[PDB]
């Protein structure tokens, strides 16, 4: 009984340990870091400018003439502006579920689940994440594109045409609130892992040992965010609150993907996305 | 949900 009244919470050195492991993955995972991203927004950086997107003449001189490492799919460059912005980052996304698939391996006890469970956890989870982190690299007049490269704005993307116009707006919605949080990479990596470790997802085999799982996630985010953000208090609550704005981002973001596939035969989407969409709210 | 557990290996 003595044993089993050891329900506490566990020592905050095994939590920080898990808060460290779980950051180096995060690192080595990842391309663009928020710190490295806001280094880039702020001009704090002896980094080539990004180039500007804030209408046609920007756009079409950025086609032209300034070198991307990412890029609208060379058969997409021959179609409506509208299409190969949106193709191009359609492109950028099958990548980040590779990077996000990596990264949660690293979680203390992923591969432990079963495989059901565990490609369940990833296939609701990813669009959440992406929305996660992509916030990382936007501010009220824009987003960072393409390693930092350019800079395409709010008020541009908005100027296209319906339904491609108001798509991105509800990120940009999320994005300056979620900001406003002042999170750092050590934040967002316990919170990514917080996200795939969800007893909500539909379908799942074994909730239980997901749930502990998820418990002891919570416990180290809960406490990395009282070392890492002494003013505001109740941040983990209203972090937590964030990700039902980040459900609702996801789901819309479906429900306009099936606009796209009933009114363009022309944008075709990835095998991958596809995959991922299919049978999804 | 073939694509996923490729990359879950
Ligand atoms: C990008 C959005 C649109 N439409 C967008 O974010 N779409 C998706 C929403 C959910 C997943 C998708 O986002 C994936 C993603 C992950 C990480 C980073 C990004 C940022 N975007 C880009 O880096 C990117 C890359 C290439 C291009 C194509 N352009 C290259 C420059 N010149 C030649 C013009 C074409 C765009 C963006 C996205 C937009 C609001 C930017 C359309």
């Amino acid at each position: 009984i003595s044993s089993d009244i050891d329900q506490l919470n566990p020592e905050s050195a095994d939590l920080r340990a898990l808060a460290k492991h779980l950051y180096d993955s995060y690192i080595k995972s990842f391309p663009l870091t928020k710190a490295k991203a806001r280094a880039i927004l702020t001009g704090k950086t002896t980094d080539k400018s990004p180039f500007v997107i804030y209408d046609m003449n920007s756009l079409m001189m950025g086609e032209d003439k300034i070198k991307f490492k990412h890029i609208t799919p060379l058969q997409e460059q021959s179609k409506e502006v509208a299409i190969r912005i949106f193709q191009g980052c359609q492109f950028r996304s099958v990548e980040a579920v590779q990077e996000i698939t990596e990264y949660a391996k690293s979680i203390p006890g992923f591969v432990n689940l079963d495989l059901n469970d565990q490609v369940t956890l990833l296939k609701y989870g990813v669009h959440e994440i992406i929305y996660t982190m992509l916030a990382s690299l936007m501010n009220k007049d824009g987003v960072l594109i393409s390693e930092g490269q350019g800079f395409m704005t709010r008020e541009f993307l908005k100027s296209l045409r319906k339904p491609f116009g108001d798509f991105m707006e509800p990120k940009f919605e999320f994005a300056v609130k979620f900001n406003a949080l002042e999170l750092d990479d050590s934040d967002l990596a316990i919170f990514i892992a917080v996200i795939i470790l969800s007893g909500d997802r539909p379908g799942l085999l074994n909730v239980k040992p997901i749930e502990d799982i998820q418990d002891n996630l919570l416990q180290a985010l809960e406490l990395q965010l009282k070392l890492n953000h002494p003013e505001s208090s109740q941040l983990f609550a209203k972090l937590l609150q964030k990700m039902t704005d980040l459900r609702q981002i996801v789901t819309e973001h479906v429900q306009l993907l099936q606009v796209i596939k009933k009114t363009e035969t022309d944008m075709s989407l990835h095998p991958l996305l596809q995959e991922i969409y299919k049978d999804l709210y | 949900h073939k694509i996923l557990h490729r990359l879950l290996q």
